[PDB]
RNA sequence: CGGUACGAAGUCGAAACAAGGUAGUUGAUGGUGAACCAGUGGCUGAACAAAAAA
RNA sequence: AACUAGUCUUAAACACACCGCUCGUCACGUAACA
RNA sequence: UAAUACAGGGUUGAACUGUGGGUUAGUUUCAAUGCCCAAGGCAGAGCACUGGAUUGGAUACCCAGGGAACUGUGCUCCCAUUAAUAAGAAUCA
RNA sequence: AUAAGAAUUAAAUCUUAAAAACAAUUCGUUAAGCAAAGAAGUAGAAAAUAAGA
RNA sequence: GGAAGUGUGUUUCAAAGAAAAAAAA
RNA sequence: AGUUCUAUUGUGUUAGCAUGGUUUCG
């Protein structure tokens, strides 16, 4: 079953972090006998809001991140209780991927109509 | 959220005005009397069922009133039915 | 009881070694391992192994290669169903809408034996044999005495044994009161199951 | 019949305006270059109204209410109350040295009387914010109160 | 929409009236009963005129 | 149904008839419940 | 109510305290 | 024993029928000289009030 | 903003028509069941 | 009623199938609140009860406080018991 | 005692009080338990329930 | 962090406030 | 009608989350 997981790290969040993070993912992947597909940076992005993270503290913007990954559908839970975890991740969500809608394919003129 | 208007070059009565008019379109007092006593889900069932029926007559109600007075402004006769057959040439 | 059910859980739960849908050698070639891994059955879920299962019944008891609608076949495949949802019930004892489609397809798998029953007596014997379920015989109408009327909930009892007999609990057969550890009096509503012989 | 708090002009001072009024590092107690918002909580029996300076990280400068402007029990009720604490707010602010005022409330019940008597004594309203914090999750998330009358 | 947690189920003609959008009465059905005809005999009704009874030819 | 019905409404059975619904003044069953 | 507001008060007194003793 | 049906109209209140002056009634309850009252969940065999569109 | 006369709408268990209809305890005799 | 996990049902199509059904007790899965039991136990609100008023008078309506009840694969189906006035066939373009 | 807050048809109980940390109003921050406000026309298929007053 | 400005990436205030009413200057 | 697959899921049970009335802390 196919997956896309959306990251937002705060700005105390380092490379070494998010490569920390994504290998947690990937092993969790691993043992639940998936494969990672592909991982891919979205940009510096400011939040619609304030993000008041509690014992972090106030943060107004954040980094994107999103990977896909095929896995058996037990594995979900565990990856999302870990970056639940994760002190440095601000928000997260992982869906389904889908065959037409998802941003391995449905990438590009997503507002340009011509 | 909370509706924020500028009184600017007019009146802050009539920006008062239009501020009741944003409440009243979006039912804030309403929410406000029904949050702040408790209202028994069958009565909310009563109270929903009546609404849904009572709007639509309101608003159908409206727009003959709205055509009532268009016509009477603008000096306007009944309606006769289209016959059909008529060529509706122009006498040219 | 408990092992029983356990037991029942854990081979449900069985990943063999196949891929989903239908996938065969030359469709997964062109993939890399990775992907055809992703494809494999240990990724897949619930539903694409219980799909699998139920083609494998389907590809032992057709009449051809795309035959689903034969009785043979809507017996196994109403079979996998029940099972499928018995080991869903297990693990969400707390819903109720699936208990009703659980005797609603019991109630169907019971017409379909009939009738097969009937319309051909080798193959319905055969079927019953592959799917190690009761073979239940219509020759003459079935009896208004619960002690000897057919069980659809008994059939596939060979799998479950707890699903086989109970002991009369009405009016005289009521459970007797029992003093537990606690000193406390308890009243069984139901017999405690025994392991039938 | 002082108009006034009894208790505060019992205990005045001396009578100093703004004797109690804590005053930033430079000894004023409004800069030069500050905004003053007015928050009017309306309700049944009362209005408060605080006017705060939002330099200040929206700090209250003063306030007023039914007691404060010597209206007791059912009088605080009417449109008579209202446009007296009104008009207590704009002449302190006139006091102060504050024109030009930002409204906001919740409940906008018992606020025209207030607008009115700023408009009438010069306090100059720049901008009007109803701020109802709607419930966004239900309507008995936490029970509320029984319906009088049964 | 709003969610009322299901729906009502009055009979009397007073609370249908109320709670629905209209109650105004619709066209027989042709395989039920027959259609309604300028020719139906008018109801058996006294002519009263605020409780008086109007019968009197001259 | 009818003089049944009245039975019921006129509070007879309510004093009478066990419940497994139970109650703190109707009588209670002992046994286990099921439809008759 | 007056309760819930008389035992949080009384907590917050004897949690002053005990900071200000400590 | 407690309850129940008939005749009589006596004392005490005014529970229902109008928004019956606290909508009514219902399931199982708690409380009360009496009708009844209170909470909770049901119904309507109830009312009052009741949106234009930015 | 209130009142009378209307006039209109709605509700009604009122129709001798709200000075209506109507509930119950207690008291009071004749009885059946238990 | 966001995503995710596990299961239905409905709708649309292809294939399969070939009177294989309509109704249903000596049947039993589920089912508001209350009560019994168990859990927890002071976010809110809230019987009994307390005391602040109105009333000849209230054991109520109003106000303040409130240890009963408010989340359970348990016991369990009383009802103004859940999409209606039982389910199916026929008559209509 | 008293005023203020609160409430009420009007009052009272209740809370704070003498320069304020939580009576009440404004501003921040967490914490706790709780969870249908917002998005669906019972409307339009000819589709229709009960002789009368 | 609150409030602002434009020779700037600038300044200012700043980790709770609030203790008659009505005026003069 | 039934079985299989197909596209869709304001259906029922689900670990966790975003938001919010209320109370709370300063």
């Amino acid at each position: 079953v196919f997956y896309e997981t959306f990251v937002l790290f705060s700005k105390r969040v380092q490379r070494a972090d998010i490569r920390q993070l994504l290998k947690q993912q990937e092993a969790l992947i691993t043992k639940h006998h998936g494969s990672m597909l592909a991982v891919r940076d979205l940009g510096w992005r400011k939040t619609a809001f304030r993000v008041i993270k509690p014992r972090q503290g106030i943060f107004w913007f954040g980094r994107l991140f999103y990977f896909s990954f095929g896995a058996n559908p037990a594995a979900i839970t565990e990856m999302s209780q870990s970056l639940q975890s994760t002190n440095g991740v601000l928000r997260h969500a992982t869906v389904r991927m889908k065959k037409r809608h998802n941003l391995m394919t449905y990438n590009h003129h997503i507002h340009a109509r011509d | 959220m909370s509706c924020h208007r500028h009184v600017f070059r007019a009146a802050p009565a009539a920006v008062f005005a239009s501020v009741q008019r944003w409440g009243r379109r979006n039912n804030v007092h309403k929410l406000t009397l029904l949050v702040q006593t408790y209202e028994k889900p069958c009565v909310k069932r009563t109270r929903i069922a009546e609404e849904k029926a009572y709007y639509p007559r309101w608003f159908y109600l409206r727009y003959a009133t709205e055509v009532i007075r268009y016509s009477l402004k603008h000096h306007l006769r009944l309606g006769q039915a289209l016959d059909p057959n008529d060529d509706q040439r122009l006498d040219a | 009881y408990i092992e029983a059910e356990k037991e029942f859980l854990n081979e449900r739960a069985q990943v063999p070694d196949a891929y989903i849908e239908r996938w065969h050698g030359e469709d997964l070639s062109k993939l890399s391992p990775a992907l055809r891994r992703c494809l494999h059955l240990r990724c897949a879920s619930s539903k694409e192994l219980h799909s699998w299962r139920k083609l494998q019944l389907c590809r032992l008891l057709q009449r051809r290669p795309f035959d689903t609608g034969s009785p043979a076949v809507q017996l196994a495949c109403l079979t996998e169903k029940i099972l499928n949802v018995r080991a869903h019930l297990l693990r969400h004892f707390r819903d109720q809408q699936k208990k009703k489609v659980l005797s609603i397809w019991l109630s169907r798998r019971h017409r379909v034996m009939k009738y097969l029953y009937r319309v051909d007596f080798n193959l319905y014997k055969y079927v019953c044999q592959q799917l190690r379920i009761k073979c239940v015989r219509f020759a003459i109408p079935d009896s208004r005495d619960r002690q000897r009327a057919i069980s659809p909930i008994a059939v596939d009892g060979d799998r479950c044994k707890f699903l086989i007999r109970q002991k009369l609990w009405k009016a005289r057969f009521r459970p007797r009161q029992l003093k537990q550890v606690d000193g406390k009096v308890v009243r069984f509503t139901r017999h405690p199951m025994e392991q039938p012989s | 019949t002082l108009g006034g708090h009894p208790r505060r002009f019992k205990l005045m001072g001396g009578r100093p305006e703004f004797h109690h009024v804590d005053r930033n590092k430079n000894g004023h107690i409004i800069e030069p270059t500050d905004k003053f918002q007015v928050v009017i909580t309306t309700s049944k029996n009362n209005v408060h109204a605080q006017v705060v300076n939002k330099s200040r990280a929206y700090r209250t400068i003063f306030g007023s209410f039914a007691g404060n402007v010597g209206i007791r029990k059912q009088a605080q009720q009417g449109t008579q109350c209202a446009y007296r604490i009104g008009q207590n707010i704009a002449r302190k602010c006139r006091r102060l040295g504050i024109s030009q005022v930002e409204i906001k409330f919740r409940r906008i019940m018992r606020v025209n009387q207030l607008l009115q008597a700023f408009t009438a004594h010069g306090l100059g309203v720049t901008a009007i914010a109803h701020e109802p914090r709607l419930p966004k999750c239900g309507q008995n998330a936490t029970k509320p109160r029984k319906r009088r009358r049964v | 929409a709003p969610f009322p947690r299901g729906i009502v189920k009055p009979r009397s003609a007073k609370v249908r009236a109320i709670l629905n959008l209209s109650v105004e009465q619709r066209q027989p059905n042709p395989l039920r009963a027959p259609r309604k005809s300028l020719l139906d005999p008018p109801p058996c009704v006294a002519p009263l005129e605020k409780g008086n009874p109007k019968l009197d030819r001259q | 149904c009818s003089d049944r019905k009245r039975k019921i409404l006129n509070g007879t059975e309510y004093i009478r008839r066990k419940s497994s619904h139970r109650g703190r003044i109707k009588r209670g069953s002992q046994a286990p419940a099921f439809k008759r | 109510g007056r309760s819930k507001v008389l035992i949080r008060r009384l907590k917050e007194r004897a949690k002053k305290e005990a900071e200000k003793k400590a």
